[PDB]
């Protein structure tokens, strides 16, 4: 029922600037306060900012005053953050998350009954490269995949078959290389004898770099 | 700010055993302890409210305890889609606080990698670079031991590893090594091989190819 | 599925305006929505109003939580089909689960 | 009147299990009765275990009542039905005017 | 054993009005006060239960107050209906006790009485005794007056009246005075009159009948 | 839902016997305590006899004991009163009374949540007589109505029209004559015009003496 949907990360420089937003839908906006939670990559949950339910008060945690401002339209159901001067130790998945729907929302020291899908935010100096795709050809139960080389920032998804096809499938964690760039391979097993008459397409996308990817894997 | 710590910071348990994470934090913050379970590449979802309280969809088997300072969560039988990082967090000073986390692995029996080798694409060959890559699929545990072998000649700083996070379902891992040369590395030498060593086989398992064929 | 023409106890209902909600230790608030859309039109969800108890004197005590009793409630919605949705009824007052080793 | 076929959130459902019956200071137990031509298949009816309230060192106070919480909910019969459930208790402090 | 005391006995309060009933008890019985309500003729209802809980179908209105030994119930707009007696009780000492009872009555606009004679039936006139019956329909106040005359001859000592409780209603009574004779005193006289004085009236009703007609 | 239907109330010499029975359901019967409560022609309410739920341990008010005694069958969904050695101060309409389905049924000092319809207990010495059910006919809206006279001990009920009609009626308080037998009219006022065309019927009932009459009423 409550639903709470982010948008508006993305890559940014540093000193750099970035809104994100939250639709929220299924509770009275108007009634409960509002925070945003991040997360940097492969690290633990830190506070980041609250605003009340009319918009009158505003908290910040220390690392983020003057430089963060949190906001609230509350006829538009939606909630703000405005980020400024970053800095390289904001990089995280910053989250929306929405108080309980069965405790009054006057109450300040409520929890996160309910949290965003997330976005990433990176901030870094490099200019964003779209991935090279690949093909892992299945060498005569088989396997075979999509290698995604040498892309910058994160993140890359990688279907089969725009969604159809998804038992078997393992995506591996992105890796560092030495360049400084991302790689990632994705693989699928399955019968040796839908070699043939299936066709097999890893649908890579790469949001940062506008790139899109559909290729065909098949034998030599 | 009230600093928490949560014991142990991982932990590895059966299927149906008892699993107890502890959470402590410097000062009382009197009942206004709560905690959240995160599974790789989602959300937080809330799983404990108020030190014991529970929202309406979560399991029986989750349960809070604790008062001050000494905070426990406890999952009474632990099932394969609990793997996740646990956190507690206080509301009771205004810095609100989390935990560091703690990672619930599931342990499970031996199970042997299913080994496969990969030629680099031609696609890739224009390009100058060459990437050899080995799947282990579905294996448990972690610990693998990958070499790469070209012309029986032993590799050494040419490769990086990548593993998937516990399968929710069967608990097994599977893992990527990627083998990076040069395109005149690659075609100097012909023949291929990942060894792979692992607790489930009788015998190290070496998959191979040539240029070609 | 038919269904049959008629409701029993149509009339019986609860009143909300006992302020049971007030003089409870485990204080709480009202919230309503009309839809014509399911049957009641009306559906009535609770909020605790604090996260302590409350004694006779006023004051706030935290060692306790006000927390929610919840209800699954049948309501039918239009051409008819049943839904289930959650109510919180009000709130009652306990003690957190304390272990013995403090 | 036809009922289309189907239940929405048939898949959800409220856990006793937990000790919140027994941890309040308006304690209660529990009843269940399974009638086979209704829906739901089980009624849960509770009713208040004391006349006042506990403390935390486990004395009745009968300064205080533990009173029911009740709530009406429709159960089907095919035909539509009213019941009223007892939930649970609160504790309350009498009206002194 | 602990005596209850209501105050008033008895009161009267315009549709609308606040009515305040009061429970005193020797000893104190804590909160196990409760309430009834019983109308003429009916089982008691409970009204309210330890001290200011309200039954599920009890109306708004009515409401209970008290500590110790001093309990009040309330009715914040008296209805019609409410035309009831009102008991406490206590269920604190083991010989349980009520209050005496509290009568509620409602005061209400001044109505003229619907005035009716009935003759003696032929069926009864075979027995030997005559029933003459005078009918004062839906009237208030409850006090009216009313005079048998049989041959313009004023009756004394050989009427018996009665009259209903107020109507749950429109707060109205009614009643009956049946004058009974010998076959011989019925047969012999002519005019039987039936003369009514009320609150209501400009001046006395007569309604009569003669013998035969 | 809860219903509790007593029987076995009427007319009993001094010194005699009575038993009352309330049939219960719609609860747990086997889980709650039964009461007996009464109520004296014109008087208030006095509790009599409570009885717990296994059947134990019964506990009565000082005047009836040794005399009345207090029973249960919870296999029958029943509970008892014998009454023996009746005094005049028996005299009493007799209430059955249940606790609320919403409290654990171990507490001992619940309320009375539900009540039975109540019995009326004479005792007297003198015997029972069935009314005579006279016409009160319409003098040619009207009134008309029902005259039972002579007749005892209480009570006399009246329906009109086999309760088809309610409104307008009006059943008196019975009125002891000098007999020491009671009499009561029951009257209803209806539209002139229906005089004609619709039959109008009083439907009398006096259980101790067995005496049931349906008379019509016409001008
Ligand atoms: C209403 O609820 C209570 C407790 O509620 C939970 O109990 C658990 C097992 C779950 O079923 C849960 O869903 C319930 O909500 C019930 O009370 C328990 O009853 C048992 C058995 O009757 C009690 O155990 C003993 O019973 C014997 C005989 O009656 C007594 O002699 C014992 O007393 C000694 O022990 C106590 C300390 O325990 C001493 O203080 C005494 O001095 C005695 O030495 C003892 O009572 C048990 O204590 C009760 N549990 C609680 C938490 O009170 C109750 O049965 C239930 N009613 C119904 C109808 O289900
Ligand atoms: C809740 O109830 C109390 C009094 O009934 C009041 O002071 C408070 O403002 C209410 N708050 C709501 C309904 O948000």
């Amino acid at each position: 029922e409550v639903q709470l949907v982010e948008s508006g990360g993305g890559l940014v420089q540093p000193g750099g600037s970035l809104r994100l937003s939250c639709a929220a839908s299924g509770f009275t906006f108007s009634d409960y306060n509002m925070a945003w939670v991040r997360q940097a990559p492969g690290k633990g949950l830190e506070w980041v900012a609250t605003i009340t339910y009319e918009g009158r008060n505003t908290y910040y945690r220390d690392s983020v005053k003057g430089r963060f401002t949190i906001s609230r339209d509350n006829a538009k159901n939606s909630l703000y953050l405005q980020m400024n001067s970053l800095r390289a130790e904001d990089t995280a998945v910053y989250y929306c998350a929405s108080p309980p729907q069965y405790y009054e929302g006057s109450i300040y020291r409520l929890w996160f009954a309910h949290w965003g899908q997330g976005t990433l935010v990176t901030v870094s100096s490099a200019s964003t490269k779209g991935p090279s795709v690949f093909p892992l050809a299945p060498s005569s139960t088989a396997a075979l995949g999509c290698l995604v080389k040498d892309y910058f920032p994160e993140p890359v998804t990688v279907s089969w078959n725009s969604g159809a096809l998804t038992s078997g499938v393992h995506t591996f964690p992105a890796v560092l290389q030495s360049s400084g760039l991302y790689s990632l391979s994705s693989v699928v097993t399955v019968p040796s004898s839908s070699l043939g008459t299936q066709t097999y397409i890893c649908n890579v996308n790469h949001k940062p770099s506008n790139t899109k990817v559909d290729k065909k894997v098949e034998p030599k | 700010a009230i600093q928490l710590t949560q014991s142990p910071s991982s932990l590895s348990a059966s299927v149906g055993d008892r699993v107890t994470i502890t959470c402590r934090a410097d000062e009382s913050v009197r009942t206004l302890m709560h905690w959240y379970q995160q599974k790789p590449g989602k959300a937080p979802k809330l799983l404990i409210y108020l030190v014991s309280n529970s929202e309406i969809g979560v399991p029986d088997r989750f349960s809070g305890s604790g008062s001050g300072t000494d905070f426990r969560l406890t999952i009474s039988s632990l099932q394969p889609e609990d793997f996740a990082t646990y956190y507690c967090q206080q509301t009771w000073s205004d810095p609100w606080t989390f935990g560091q986390g703690t990672k619930v692995e599931i342990k499970r029996t031996v199970a042997a990698p299913s080994v496969f080798i990969f030629p680099p694409s031609d696609e890739q060959l224009k390009s100058g670079t060459a990437s050899v890559v080995c799947l282990l699929n579905n294996f448990y545990p972690r610990e693998a031991k990958v070499q790469w072998k070209v012309d029986n000649a032993l590799q050494s700083g040419n490769s990086q590893e990548s593993v998937t996070e516990q399968d929710s379902k069967d608990s097994t891992y599977s893992l990527s090594s990627t083998l990076t040369l040069s395109k005149a590395d690659y075609e100097k030498h012909k023949v291929y091989a990942c060894e792979v060593t692992h607790q489930g086989l009788s015998s190290p398992v070496t998959k191979s190819f040539n240029r070609g064929e | 599925m038919k269904l049959d023409i008629g409701i029993i106890n149509e009339n019986q209902r609860v009143s909300m305006s006992r302020n049971i909600e007030s003089r409870s230790t485990s204080p709480w608030n009202y919230t309503v929505t009309w839809d014509p859309n399911r049957y009641p039109s009306e559906v009535v969800q609770a909020q605790c109003r604090n996260l302590g108890c409350i004694n006779a004197q006023g004051k706030e005590d935290i060692s306790m939580n006000s927390v929610p009793i919840q209800q699954e409630t049948l309501v039918v919605r239009r051409s008819f089909q049943l839904e289930k949705v959650l109510v919180t009824v009000g709130c009652t007052c306990v003690t957190p689960v304390i272990h013995h080793v403090q």
